[PDB]
RNA sequence: AUACUUACCUUAAGAUAUCAGAGGAAAGUCCUACUGAUCAAACAUGCGCUUCCAAUAGUAGAAGGACGUUAAGCAUUUAUCAUUGAACUAUAAUUGUUCAUUGAAGUCAUUGAUGCAAACUCCUUGGUCACACACACAUACGGCGCGGAAGGCGUG
RNA sequence: UGGUAUGUUC
């Protein structure tokens, strides 16, 4: 047997990958298989087996996709393809880790570019990858090491030089935690010039005669007039240096010394509330300086320690409805945050939301059925409420759009469809097993009018009563939303729903559950029936 | 240039710093394989008469 | 010597509002006819609430969040906004103690020095700040979730699936409750 | 530095201008601070030899670049192969057309490539020398100032 | 009668 089949019958490849299958999230697991994997070929070649080699691709890929996040794990994947022969793969490879990030990476565009320096070999091509690249990541805090891969290319492969000047102005201006030390190549790029004519290349001609009073056709002794032209570009850079410092050690001082760890872990790492504030707290910072490449890629640069939060999923898209006025864009940052997040029930509250604002409601149609097959067509039963009931409200807005009303003045039948309304007495009947009852029952009384008042009391109100359900009889919140319900009905009128409430409710409560139900109906009665308050006392005493 | 499989120090051989890439361009000339003289050397005995 | 130094910087002396980890508010500006109670539930959902107090008189109250950045956004949220047909001004203050004893050095006017307000002793994984919770759990501390959290006043305990409803619930008998009187604020 | 220890080596030959004439050690060899003729090199030295050497009386220009911009300029042209299922046109095993599936490779590019053309910006280079601001010339044009660069030819 | 190379001792 060949090196494959002595891999594929060891014992610890059946463990090993049969723990990935049981644990898709928990990621030691893939780490383990994949290096235990990558050990067993032990010197990679070209003619290492070609089933093993399928393999090591097949398990790179898949926890790519389990973890979309790991920078480190593209660039290796991207790294082992190149060893193996065919940089084409590679590529891709990288161009799939830049597009998991939305373009806005460090680590990805910096690797890319180490690496596409090699292989390019066309030169308006190989610049217009640092100018695509300049423009997702050049703002970044810690770019500088961006710029000088962009400078060095500059300086070796162009023969002009006015390149150099054209880029490193623009690097002058940008806020980099490295940021003197582009002042100091100026610096002592200035302090070679040799005459007059290389003024042109810091500058235009006009702006030096204008604003600085420098000619540069200046035509007389040359050495004294040069070195007074010198001085003075020296002190413009001086009051252009004093600016970026004072940004630079404002950053600094109050944001990113606190942010301790800046790259993606696992689903399950926890993050300190220190970085959790200060990640807050610079975000606010960024988007008051309104420079929206820079915005775009502090939440990017934000998402990487706390994907799986949603804190600031929803307020990347927060950003995007209010300030930016983009509400497609807010749906796709809210679409994209349910995959990495792990709470996911305020992303789908804000993310049903901002769908029915755009008018969109097919597509909430698909995603309440989504969220009804992902429980088995049985939402009425889970442990969490807050799923039911947001999926409820929505589905009820579709609904009461969808088929007309069933009653009078046009009253959109909200709970007391066939439909809902089996849901609801589903999970009604289950009496403490479930949470949310209280607030089912009050949302339920909500009707107001004849028709609806008769419908919600013989069938919540009467039903529970006869079958006797100690759970709801002895809760006071029942007997109160039932003399609610009925009391603001706008049909009855008012010697009719006191004779109603006193005389035909209020005996039907059992004796023994006085102790539980007096405190709540004692608030129904003094709030509105205190002449009646003797009657109640006298009831139960 | 992160690594060195020269006999130098680093700072020796980051002065051997070599140009950047050729570029490519497409040929003008033949492939390997079709490079031939001539074939069809045509016969010496027809001269031989006239 | 190099040409790149560290830079270097002088302390800006420490008063309440270089103070990093200050979180009490000073409103100012209050109508004398909002109770302790009503300006709770004007301050209360921006963070939890160490202790909420207002001066007998004095016309201004206090505020003191848990958090720094609940109280920034309390600062930026209600600024201005008239509590009682009186506009707001709010601004950092400190508490009570540290009020006597400035109050106390004011007269002798010998030094008015003041002190740092404790910090929670980073790091902490739990607590997602800023979060407020109202009221047997077996928690699986997934990091999505709030394992931690403030009891409102005062108490660490750890926050559920099910608080969501409470909250909720509460909430439905103070759209009652207090409609008909019971609670103003 | 010395010294000592090892390890690795310790070789293609031959020649130094040619032709002719006189001499010395019948054929040839060798040699001659011998003699002619040719050749080659160096160094001096000349030719009415030939070409080239930038405004300041002005804001220029000449030669060569740009791995420079306008620029996604303007005009054309390109972006896989096999297997299986389905509809489909049809003279047709289903040749044509569309959708999906398995396998195989696969430089990046399409804002590219190729064709055409123009403007602009900028780099390096030079006697930016001296006397002149001049009416010339058919044998067509004093090549009759000092240098420099490069060759052609001649002499010693 | 040699050369380069190596490492030890002083």
């Amino acid at each position: 047997m060949d090196k494959y089949t002595a891999l594929i019958h060891d014992e610890n490849f059946s463990t090993l990958t049969l723990n990935v299958s049981r644990y898709p999230k928990s990621l030691a697991y893939w780490e383990k298989l994949l290096n235990y994997i990558v050990k067993a070929s032990a010197p990679i070649c070209k003619s290492t087996e070609p089933q093993l080699l399928k393999l090591i691709r097949c398990t790179y890929s898949s926890m790519l996709n389990e973890f979309p996040y790991l920078e480190n794990y593209y660039i290796d994947f991207a790294l082992l393809e190149y060893k193996l022969g065919n940089v084409s793969m590679s590529h891709k490879i990288f161009q799939r880790g830049l597009q998991a990030f939305n373009q806005r990476s460090l680590l990805l565009w910096t690797s890319y570019l180490k690496f596409c320096n090699n292989v390019i070999s066309h030169q308006k091509q190989l610049f217009k990858k640092y100018e695509t690249a300049e423009e997702y990541v050049g703002l970044h805090f810690f770019s500088g090491e961006f710029w000088d891969l962009y400078l060095e290319q500059i300086s070796s492969r162009c023969t002009s030089s006015k390149k150099y000047w054209n880029v490193l102005r623009k690097i002058l201006e940008i806020p980099l935690h490295s940021f003197s030390k582009f002042y100091a190549l100026w610096l002592q790029r200035i302090d070679d010039i040799m005459d007059l004519k290389q003024l042109s290349q810091l500058t235009s001609k006009d702006e030096l005669l204008k604003k600085l009073k420098i000619d540069i056709n200046y035509s007389g002794r040359k050495g004294p007039y040069l070195q007074d032209a010198k001085k003075k570009l020296k002190k413009i850079t001086k009051e252009m240096y004093m600016v970026v410092q004072y940004q630079v050690l404002e950053i600094y001082s109050i944001f990113e010394s606190k942010i301790y760890i800046n790259y993606y872990t696992s689903p399950e790492t926890l993050v300190s509330s220190d970085e959790i504030e200060t990640w807050i707290k610079y975000l606010d910072y960024t988007i008051t300086l309104q420079t929206d490449s820079l915005t775009h890629l502090n939440f990017q640069r934000a998402l990487l320690p706390l994907a799986h939060y949603d804190l600031v999923w929803i307020k990347y898209s927060k950003w995007l409805i209010n300030s930016k006025n983009d509400l497609l864009g807010a749906k796709n940052v809210l679409l994209m945050g349910l995959k990495f997040s792990l709470k996911k029930t305020e992303i789908i509250k804000l993310l049903y939301s901002v769908i029915c604002k755009l008018n969109e409601y097919v597509l909430l149609r698909n995603l309440l059925e989504k969220i009804e097959s992902s429980y088995s067509d049985n939402v009425e039963n889970v442990d969490d409420f807050e799923i039911f009931w947001d999926y409820l409200q929505f589905k009820t807005f579709c609904q009461n759009s969808l088929y007309s009303s069933r009653y009078s003045d046009s009253q959109s039948n909200g709970l007391l469809n066939k439909e809902l309304f089996d849901k609801v007495w589903k999970r009604l009947s289950c009496k403490e097993k479930k949470s949310g009852q209280e607030i089912l029952l009050n949302n339920l009384v909500q009707f107001y009018s004849k028709d609806t008042v008769e419908f919600v009391e013989k069938n919540i109100f009467q039903k529970i009563i006869e079958f006797g359900w100690e759970y709801y009889l002895q809760n006071g919140m029942f007997w109160n939303c039932y003399c609610r319900l009925i009391y603001f009905d706008t049909s009855r009128s008012y010697l009719d729903k006191r004779q109603y409430i006193v005389r035909k409710i209020w005996p039907q409560i059992d004796k023994k559950f006085a102790q539980s139900v007096l405190p709540s109906l004692t608030e129904f009665c003094e709030s509105y029936f205190p002449e009646e308050m003797d009657t109640l006392e006298e009831m139960f005493t | 240039m992160n690594y060195n499989l020269s006999k130098y120090p680093d700072d020796v051989s980051r002065l051997f710093k070599p140009r950047p890439p050729l570029s490519y361009k497409r040929p003008t000339d033949y492939p390997y394989a079709k490079r031939q003289t001539n074939p069809n050397i045509t016969g010496v005995a027809n001269l031989l008469s006239t | 010597m190099s040409q790149f130094i560290y830079p270097v910087q002088q302390q800006p002396s420490l008063n309440h509002f270089t103070d990093p980890n200050n979180t009490t508010v000073f409103i100012g500006g209050l109508s004398s006819l909002v109770t302790e109670d009503e300006l709770r539930a004007y301050f209360q959902p921006f963070g939890t609430i160490v202790y909420v107090k207002i001066p007998v008189g004095k016309c201004c109250g206090f505020v003191q969040y848990v958090d720094r950045l609940s109280a920034e956004a309390a600062i930026a949220g209600m600024q201005g906004f008239p509590i009682a047909n009186s506009r707001v001004r709010l601004s950092w203050g400190r508490s009570a103690k540290q009020t006597a004893l400035l109050q106390q050095a004011m007269l002798s006017n010998s030094l008015q020095v003041q002190q740092q307000q404790p910090g929670l002793q980073q790091p902490n994984y739990g607590y997602i700040p800023s979060s407020t919770c109202e009221a047997n759990v077996s928690s699986t501390m997934l990091p999505g979730c709030q394992i931690l959290n403030y009891s409102n006043p005062q108490q660490v305990i750890m926050q559920g699936s099910e608080a969501v409803v409470n909250s909720t619930n509460a909430m439905l008998n103070r759209l009652e409750q207090g409609s008909n009187g019971f609670m103003f604020a």
